[PDB]
């Protein structure tokens, strides 16, 4: 209905709690590596992050798995930073990790990522 | 917090 | 970090993408059933918006339920508003259904909803 | 969109 109240803060509530259930290791049901690294997460929330990850776990075979193995070429730190992203909306960009984090966003299809380290690195030429 | 949309 | 930059869409973006997930029936963990009704959805929603599911699925036992039945004297179209609002922030509030509202708000242990149905009610008095 | 939060 067109009649609805909304609860402003909601969203993010609710994100928070998903960090807290993902902190705490509950209903993770994926592992995914990158290289020697090992994270755990929930896959509706990788799903709705990524488009590399909607793809996967759309399909009638990968949604099935426990693990998914990442291009060895992905570096595991930039991977972190953008699995924090997803689950809380803060991207720790830094000069250091910057070229790693843009890499990585634009293999899980981060529209929004790509965008700001894009505009990063244009403003440091 | 509530608004109206 | 405390360097972090944010990006304001994106709670909502993700809530947006679960409930697209739920009306596709996508990666969906658990049946709520209310009465003669069914809900499909994802627990770790649920536990994220409702204290009565969260305290559910961290059980030792119930969290591996794929069925959750609800009290009998929980009113399915109640439920229905509070699930959707769960998946959009949006509560479709209305005179014929706030009681039943507020009711499984009560047991689902959803304190703002409770709250603005308290203030709806006493503005009608 | 993006701030600093
Ligand atoms: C096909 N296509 C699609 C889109 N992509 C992307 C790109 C980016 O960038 N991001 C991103 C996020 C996120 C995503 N997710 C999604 C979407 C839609 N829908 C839904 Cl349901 C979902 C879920 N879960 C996605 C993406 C791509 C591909
Ligand atoms: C114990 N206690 C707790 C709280 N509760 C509630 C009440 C309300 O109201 N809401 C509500 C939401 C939501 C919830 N969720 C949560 C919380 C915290 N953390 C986490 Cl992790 C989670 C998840 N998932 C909850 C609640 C209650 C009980
Ligand atoms: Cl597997
Ligand atoms: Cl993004
Ligand atoms: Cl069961
Ligand atoms: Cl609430």
């Amino acid at each position: 209905a067109d009649s609805c109240i909304q609860f402003t803060r909601h969203a993010s509530d609710v994100l928070l709690n998903l960090n807290r259930l993902r902190s705490r290791d509950i209903l993770t049901d994926v592992v995914i590596v990158v290289s020697r690294e090992q994270f755990r997460a929930h896959k509706t929330v990788l799903m709705a992050c990524s488009g590399l990850f909607y793809s996967i776990f759309t399909d009638q075979l990968k949604c099935n798995l426990s693990v998914i193995n990442l291009d060895p070429e992905i570096n595991p730190e930039g991977f972190c930073i953008l699995l924090d992203f997803m689950y809380t909306s803060r991207l720790n960009l830094r000069e250091g990790n910057i070229m790693a984090v843009m890499a990585t966003a634009m293999y899980l299809q981060m529209e929004h990522v790509v965008d700001t380290c894009r505009k990063f690195i244009k403003a440091s030429e | 917090a509530w608004v109206i949309p």
